[PDB]
DNA sequence: ATGGTAGGGGAGGAA
DNA sequence: TTCCTCCCCTAC
């Protein structure tokens, strides 16, 4: 469900939006919602919100400055990124499992 | 207010399917032959770099000639003493007009030499040089050399187009003192034929240049990710605009070091993450790496690609045999044909030393006519460089070459439909037509110090930016 | 061609209303057929050229050659008709010959025995070749009438018959003439035997010669002609002249002191396409090449044929092509009509020179200038080649065509033709442009006038010959004879100068440095030391001279009078010859011009090896007039003024006197003291420097003076004779960085050495990092050992020798040279090697460049490291860090593939740069270059680097 | 015919 | 393995 104390707090390492798809199987439109759902009322404490803004034009930018930019209007979607209550910055990737993927599958079989 | 436009962009469709999708198959010609592919074994450096030019010559002087038998023709009536006609570039003399073909030869002060470099004991240091032409002094000189003779060149016509050392283009002047031209036409070289492509059920493709990875993490590796992640559609609506990308191609300086200082540390630690970031995004999207200038791959033009041993161990199953389609891994010019439309793509260095040539350098006053400062002067380059059929010019004279012998891969044989660029500063494109032929040139910029991809559609062939910061 | 032939005479021209007026430049004995004038037939022929460019022929007619023989002591020699019989008595003996025996009050040029003058001899000849025979009969003692000279006598003014004539009429070499209005005589057309315009005739006591200076120092208007010629010889042969044909020769004449020549050709074997700017006279067969060129030459009448071996090289081959191709009217092209050319192989051999066997030919009338010889006198180069002084001097390298390519491009079509014209064009017009920049012409000009000897003896004879002109004319003024001494066959040698000890060691403290400007001169002319003043014990006894008042006895016991008594010719010629050289020194004191000022300070230092040769006239002692009594006394007067410097400024400057610290002499050559005041500062080392020359010149008698030459704020005395340091001459900049002996100025030392000796002394003297210094140093011992030192770095030159007795590494190979290709560097050419690897002994084991570079034989690396680059390094970094150090100094497959990949990338940006950098020096983008320039650093270089990547990307293949 | 002497340093050969 | 001639070059 919402494991969060693992999945947020003892998750030291900054939790990326798409570790919960990776972990839970959960899906991208579902786990920006858990995301938001969780900063929204289960959070207890200080943690650092990274958020996400796509525009009309595709614009694609987080720091989001905290204040404002055009989003008078052009915002299509604004999904919550990682958070980062270690509220440094830098996370780490490596290889990740896959066969769990609902966005597409590339062409083709890998031999 | 940032909650309450978070609490209003709550989407929650929560299906989006378990069910992944398919993106549309657009499929690299099968590997058949590339000009630009040289096995390392083979390579005879031997030879001298006078083989390209004269098979340069020898290949512009038809191309040439057939426009100049209408053009110039042998009744054309210029002012007095008609055209007289053709002749060996020396072989001209008194103030008739005339017209010859020669492979132009700037000389300019600040071009790099070698000998000085030697005799002055300080080979190799730093290359910084910006421009090698010498604005604030005059003392450039453009000459036309041919297979015997070097005739200076002067008058007002170098003063409007570039005239790049290098290229074959027949000219036509007034020998004024007896060694210099007065230039008063320019003949470019025939036109050169297209593929011809079908109107018709997709296709799109995500070009990228300029990643330069390294272990300073300023965004770069975030915006990477990011730009993964978006790839993958998990940052906007799932599909009907992200599920048919169909393939990606990073175009050059995907991994970018310090040579000087670091003695192969991180360009390994930048390797295994830009591995990390192919392992995450193959099973989603194919993809075609070239190599760059700055990469793990020859500094003379014709790059081959990239060797398997790079790559980290994650990456071996791709490498298999019969897995061309996933990964690919082309040579550094290389003319892609995805679903018939032939796109010519390059590291972006030509262009470069092109402009090195054209742009001055710090001057310590400003021109419209001339001064290319940096906005479409870049996209003119390029227009030239596809009326100069070669897509390297000042080739074995300023960005090197292997030295071949009887065939020049650069100068082209048939115009591409697209013709992309790497690395430059700035995103631009221009629908070209010459010859009653149109190309499209786009010029992806660097995703460093910007963040554009550029998706270009193979159907309307209307590329469009999208920007990641 | 209406530019050729000179200015046309004055059509009111006529022997009265005019004063030729003309600068001789060249002098030679000949017979003149015609009326004897005062007895004699033959005449000096003074060729020349007037103020407005037409040639003269001043014919110097009545001058007769004379022998000095001292009066005979006896009763009857006072006997006029005794004097008449003796006369008649040697035309008796010797062919009618001898005209007079006039008597005349001389004194002789050896030791000051009184103001009384002996009664001499002065016996005329008709022809001037009988005083050689007089002098032998008198020396000998052949002669017998009235037992007057039946014992021998000794003969005086042994000296040419043409120098005897300029020395009595008092022409300088390259000086003006000028023939009165009236008293000169025409050559009739048919009795003309030269090409000249003005072709005269003149009495000697007519024609009044000017001296050099004032109205009559500027120069006429020459004709430089220049030239080159290439030769289309067979396939590894060297061109002979009996089988290889002479297929061009360009011409580059030119007026002395323009800007550019106003002539250019090239007489081609075949047809030749247009130059620019250049006529091309194509003929058709050899032979008419060979007359049209010399039609030219004639037509033309240039003074001074100039170019770059062609003493050696090009006249001799044109002269042996002409006679193996039977053109018998060819070798007939000086300014007289009907005298042969011809080839007269002569040898010269001097300490400060060299031996080197040259081939003179005589043109008559004109001047030659051969640039190789005037760089080989003027200047130490480790090679000679035109490429490699063109690089030095102009800091051009251009390229060479290929020997064997000459063939092709000849038998090819005329666009090969007019490119072998370019080249043949461009090597005849780099001398004239060497000479213009070296100033060959004013420099030579200005020897040749304040020392006296004709142009032609400056390049073909050494100092003794200024010497004796000079003495013999400042004689000629004071009514003085020399004698005719023979050679003493041989001595040991008389005693030099005192070099001090060193306190080696490396100083942090800034070292002033005090010397005397022109030590021995000054000397010379100080205590009145010369032949004429020279004295004995018994001669003060007798004349009752007073001491330090009329004589001094000089710290060798030699005794010489003082100015009292006798003003010695010595101290007037050095007077002469050393304010010259504060003239020439008044010149690179006003030039601004970075490239000038090594030039006018080539003619400051010809000055001073001048005016230091009179002194070493009087040390030679084979050689004419041999006094090792003024040599080897001036040696003492200068070993003990450094011995009295040495401890005058360490005894004032010193504590008790009101000092900071007590001064050391470190050091000290034949003149200078190395001083080290014991203070830090510099502005303050200076200004004590220059107190101390002040404070010593005021301990020595005039003109000796001691002066502040220059001061080094860091130090480093190796050794006697070796040393380094910062040349300070302002408190606030340094000049340079001196190397006073050390292995990088040395000739005998690859060039690897020179460059890292350089980089370590600049690292530690001015950057002050020794660190930084020593990993330079380890990082040049890994390059040798991995073969990544190119061979241009790794020649060595030496000078062959005429004679070896334990053989050589380049002797050895010069006869190996000589064995393959059929030809060998000559005695005294230096000969170019690096030392190949190998057991057998080092001289066997030395090949020349070009082999190495043709055969990829393994350079030994070994060798260099341990004798060339180890001694000189471990000398130069022992005195800072200590001996031990120094001599310590000397004693997964993915990033397997990074390596080999970052290391093509490196060869393969290097390669490009290097065969497209000889593109853009040919000049020829579209074909071939074939380069020989082997002076050239990109030589050696890219050939190296070309076998380096083939093979990097060979095994770079395997991954 | 040919200016001088002092002196370092390299190669090698004999005792 | 230590002097002791040649031999080249330079410094004064
Ligand atoms: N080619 C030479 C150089 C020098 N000396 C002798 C005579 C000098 O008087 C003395 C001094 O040597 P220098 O090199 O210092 O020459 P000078 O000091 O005489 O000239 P100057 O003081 O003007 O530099 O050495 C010589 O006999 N032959
Ligand atoms: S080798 Fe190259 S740089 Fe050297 S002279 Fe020849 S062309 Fe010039
Ligand atoms: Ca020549
Ligand atoms: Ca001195
Ligand atoms: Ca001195
Ligand atoms: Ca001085
Ligand atoms: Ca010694």
């Amino acid at each position: 469900s919402y494991f969060i104390n693992e999945k947020l707090f003892t998750e030291v390492k900054p939790v990326l939006f798409t570790d919960l798809i990776h972990h839970l199987k959960i899906g991208p439109s579902m786990a920006k919602k858990l995301m938001f759902d969780y900063y929204k009322q289960t959070t207890n404490a200080k943690y650092n919100c990274v958020v996400i803004c796509c525009y009309k034009d595709q614009t694609i930018k987080i720091i989001h400055d905290l204040s404002n930019i055009p989003q008078q209007d052009s915002i299509i979607d604004c999904f919550i990124y990682a958070f980062n209550p270690m509220d440094s910055f830098i996370p780490y990737y490596d290889i990740i499992d896959q066969k769990d993927c609902l966005t597409i599958k590339n062409s083709y079989e890998l031999k | 207010l940032t909650k309450f436009n978070e609490d209003r962009s709550l989407q929650d469709e929560n299906l989006s399917q378990p069910r992944t999708r398919v993106r549309i198959v657009d499929d690299n010609l099968y590997n058949k032959s590339n000009p630009f592919q040289l096995c390392y074994k083979k390579r005879d450096y031997g030879s001298q770099y006078y083989h390209i030019y004269q098979y340069r010559l020898k290949t512009f002087r038809e191309r040439v000639l057939k426009e100049c038998d209408k053009r110039w023709d042998a009744g054309f009536t210029l002012n007095g003493q008609l055209v007289l006609k053709k002749d060996k570039v020396l072989d001209i003399q008194g103030n008739q007009p005339c017209w010859c073909v020669g492979s132009i030869y700037c000389e300019m002060k600040y071009k790099p030499n070698v000998l000085d470099e030697v005799i002055n004991d300080t080979y190799g240091a730093p290359d910084l040089t910006k421009s090698y032409t010498d604005k604030e002094g005059g003392s450039d000189e453009i000459m036309l050399e041919d297979e015997s003779g070097r005739v200076l060149l002067v008058g007002d016509f170098i003063r409007s187009t570039p005239f790049i050392t290098g290229v074959v283009v027949g000219i036509l002047g007034m020998e004024a003192e007896a060694g210099t031209f007065q230039v008063l036409d320019i003949c470019y070289p025939t036109p050169l034929p297209q593929n011809p492509f079908p109107a018709p059920t997709r296709g799109k493709i995500a070009l990228v240049s300029g990643l330069n990875l390294n272990n300073t993490s300023p965004d770069r590796l975030l915006r990477l990710e990011i730009l993964r992640e978006f790839l993958m559609g998990r940052i906007n609506n799932k599909i009907d605009d992200i599920s048919l990308i169909g393939r990606l191609l990073i175009c050059g300086n995907s991994v970018d070091f310090d040579i000087k200082s670091v003695n192969k540390d991180e360009l390994m630690i930048s390797l295994t993450e830009f591995s990390k970031f192919l392992h995450n995004i193959l099973p989603s999207i194919s993809v075609d790496i070239m190599p760059g200038t700055n990469d793990p791959s020859d500094k003379s033009l014709p790059q081959q690609p990239f060797h398997k041993s790079l790559f980290d161990k994650s990456l071996e199953s791709y490498f298999n045999g019969s897995n061309k389609e996933i990964l690919n891994l082309v040579t550094n010019p290389y003319e892609f044909s995805y679903n018939g439309v032939d796109v010519l793509a390059v590291s972006g260095k030509n262009i470069n030393d092109i402009c090195k040539y054209v742009i001055p350098s710090n001057d310590n006053e400003g021109e419209s006519n001339d001064f290319k400062d940096d906005i479409e002067h870049r996209l003119d380059l390029m227009e030239c460089t596809m009326k100069w059929q070669n897509i390297a010019p000042t080739a074995p004279d300023t960005l090197w070459c292997y030295p071949y012998t009887d065939k020049d891969p650069f100068v082209l044989d048939k115009w591409p439909h697209v013709y992309i660029v790497a690395n430059q500063p700035y995103f631009g494109t221009r629908v070209v037509e010459i010859g009653g032929k149109n190309i499209k040139i786009i010029s992806v910029p660097e995703f460093s110090s910007t963040g554009m991809i550029i998706l270009l559609d193979l159907e309307t062939l209307e590329a469009e930016t999208v920007k990641i910061d | 061609l209406s530019s050729f032939e000179r200015k046309k005479l004055p059509t009111d021209f006529d022997p009265s209303l005019y004063d030729i007026s003309f600068q001789q430049i060249d002098a030679e004995q000949s017979v003149l057929n015609g009326i004897k004038d005062e007895n004699t037939s033959t005449v000096v022929r003074f060729f020349g050229v007037t103020s407005e460019g037409h040639s003269v022929l001043c014919n110097v007619t009545g001058f007769k050659n004379y022998l000095y023989v001292p009066a005979p002591n006896s009763s009857d020699a006072n006997d006029q008709e005794q004097i008449n019989k003796f006369v008649h008595y040697l035309n008796e003996t010797f062919d009618h010959a001898i005209d007079s025996i006039e008597v005349v009050s001389k004194q002789s040029i050896w030791g000051y025995s009184g103001d009384t003058k002996l009664p001499f001899w002065k016996i005329y000849v008709t022809y001037p070749h009988m005083v050689n025979k007089l002098r032998t009969a008198f020396e000998r003692g052949h002669l017998s009438f009235n037992s007057w000279f039946s014992n021998g006598t000794t003969t005086y003014d042994n000296i040419a018959y043409t120098l005897r004539l300029m020395v009595d009429c008092g022409i300088v070499g390259m000086s003006w003439i000028t023939l009165p209005k009236g008293k000169y005589s025409m050559i009739e057309p048919n009795n003309r035997v030269s090409s000249c315009q003005l072709e005269v005739s003149i009495n000697y006591r007519n024609l009044i010669a000017h001296p050099a200076e004032g109205d009559w120092s500027h120069t006429a208007p020459l004709r430089i002609m220049s030239f080159d010629i290439e030769c289309a010889g067979r396939i590894g042969v060297f061109p002979e002249p009996e089988y290889d044909p002479v297929i061009q020769i360009a011409n580059v004449v030119s007026i002395a002191g323009a800007k550019k020549p106003f002539i250019r050709n090239v007489f081609t074997l075949n047809t030749c396409s247009p130059i620019t700017g250049s006529m091309i006279f194509s003929h058709a067969t050899e032979e008419e090449m060979l007359s049209n060129w010399r039609n030219f030459i004639i037509k033309v009448d240039p003074d001074v044929i100039i170019g770059y071996n062609t003493t050696n090289f090009d006249i001799p081959y044109l002269l042996n092509r002409a006679k193996a191709l039977k053109v018998n009217d060819f070798p007939y092209f000086g300014r007289l009509k009907t005298v042969k050319q011809e080839i007269k192989e002569s040898v010269f051999s001097s300490k400060a020179y060299g031996t080197r066997e040259t081939k003179n030919v005589n043109i008559d009338g004109r001047l030659q200038l051969d640039l190789l010889q005037f760089i080989q006198r003027e200047y130490k180069l480790r090679s000679y080649t035109l490429n490699a002084v063109s690089a030095h001097f102009l800091g051009e390298q251009k390229e060479d065509v290929h020997y064997s390519i000459i063939s092709d491009l000849q038998n090819g079509d005329s666009e090969t033709r007019r490119r072998l014209a370019v080249y043949c064009l461009k090597d005849a017009y780099l001398p004239l442009r060497l000479m213009e920049k070296l100033m060959a012409l004013v420099n030579y000009t200005e020897m040749a006038r304040v020392t006296g000897v004709p142009f032609s003896y400056l390049l073909a004879r050494g100092q003794q010959i200024k010497v004796v002109s000079q003495l013999f004319r400042k004689c000629l003024e004071i009514d003085t004879v020399i004698p005719n001494m023979q050679s003493q066959a041989s001595d040991d040698q008389y005693e030099g100068a005192t070099v001090i000890e060193p306190i080696r060691g490396y100083y942090d403290v800034p070292i002033a440095t005090l010397d005397f400007n022109s030590l021995y001169p000054s000397i010379m002319m100080a205590h009145n030391l010369c032949y004429t003043t020279l004295c004995n014990k018994a001669t003060v006894e007798r004349l009752n001279l007073k001491i330090d008042e009329d004589y001094v006895i000089t710290p060798n016991g030699d005794y010489f009078v003082t100015t009292k008594r006798r003003r010695g010719i010595l101290p007037i010629i050095l007077d002469e010859l050393i304010s010259a050289r504060k003239r020439a020194k008044k010149d690179l004191r006003d030039e601004k011009d970075p490239f000038k000022r090594d030039v006018l300070n080539g003619r400051q230092l010809a000055l001073k090896i001048s005016a230091n040769s009179v002194y070493g006239f009087t040390g030679a002692t084979v050689g004419k007039l041999p006094c090792l009594a003024i040599s080897s006394s001036v040696t003492a007067y200068g070993r003990t003024m450094i011995l009295k410097t040495k401890t005058a400024v360490q005894e004032k400057y010193c504590i008790k006197n009101g000092y900071k610290h007590d001064a050391v002499v470190v050091y000290g050559d034949t003149d200078s003291v190395m001083v080290k005041f014991g203070t830090t500062d510099l502005k303050e080392a200076m200004d004590l420097g220059t107190e101390a020359a002040k404070y010593v010149s005021t301990l020595f008698k005039h003109p000796i003076n001691l002066e502040f030459e220059k001061a080094y704020f860091p130090y480093l005395l190796i050794n006697k004779k070796r040393y380094a340091g910062l040349f300070w001459t302002n408190p606030d900049k340094f000049d340079k960085l001196d190397q006073k002996g050390l292995a990088s100025v040395r000739r005998d030392s690859c060039s690897l050495v020179s460059i890292v000796m350089n980089k370590v002394l600049k690292k530690i003297l001015i950057e002050r990092n020794v660190d930084g210094a020593l990993a330079f140093v380890r990082e040049t011992i890994n390059d040798i050992l991995h073969n990544r030192v190119d061979i241009s770095k790794l020649i060595i030159s030496k000078t062959l020798a005429p004679n070896y007795t334990n053989p050589q590494p380049h002797a050895v190979l010069a006869e190996r040279m000589k064995r393959r290709e059929g030809v060998g560097p000559n005695v005294g050419d230096r000969v170019d090697y690096v030392i190949i690897g190998g057991n057998d002994k080092l001289y066997n084991r030395a090949e020349d460049p070009l082999f190495v570079l043709e055969n990829n034989i393994q350079v030994d690396s070994r060798y260099y490291l341990t004798n060339q680059l180890q001694n000189p390094i471990i000398s130069i970094v022992a005195p800072i860090i200590g001996d031990k150090q120094a001599n310590g100094m000397f004693v997964r497959s993915g990033e397997l593939y990074i390596k080999a990949l970052y290391d093509v990338r490196d060869l393969e940006e290097k390669y490009s740069r290097l065969w497209t950098q000889c593109q853009r020096c040919a000049g020829n983008l579209h074909s071939e270059v074939l380069c020989s320039n082997k002076n050239c650093d990109i030589f050696y270089m890219r050939v190296k680097v070309k076998k380096e990547l083939q093979e990097k990307v060979e095994q770079l293949s395997k991954w």
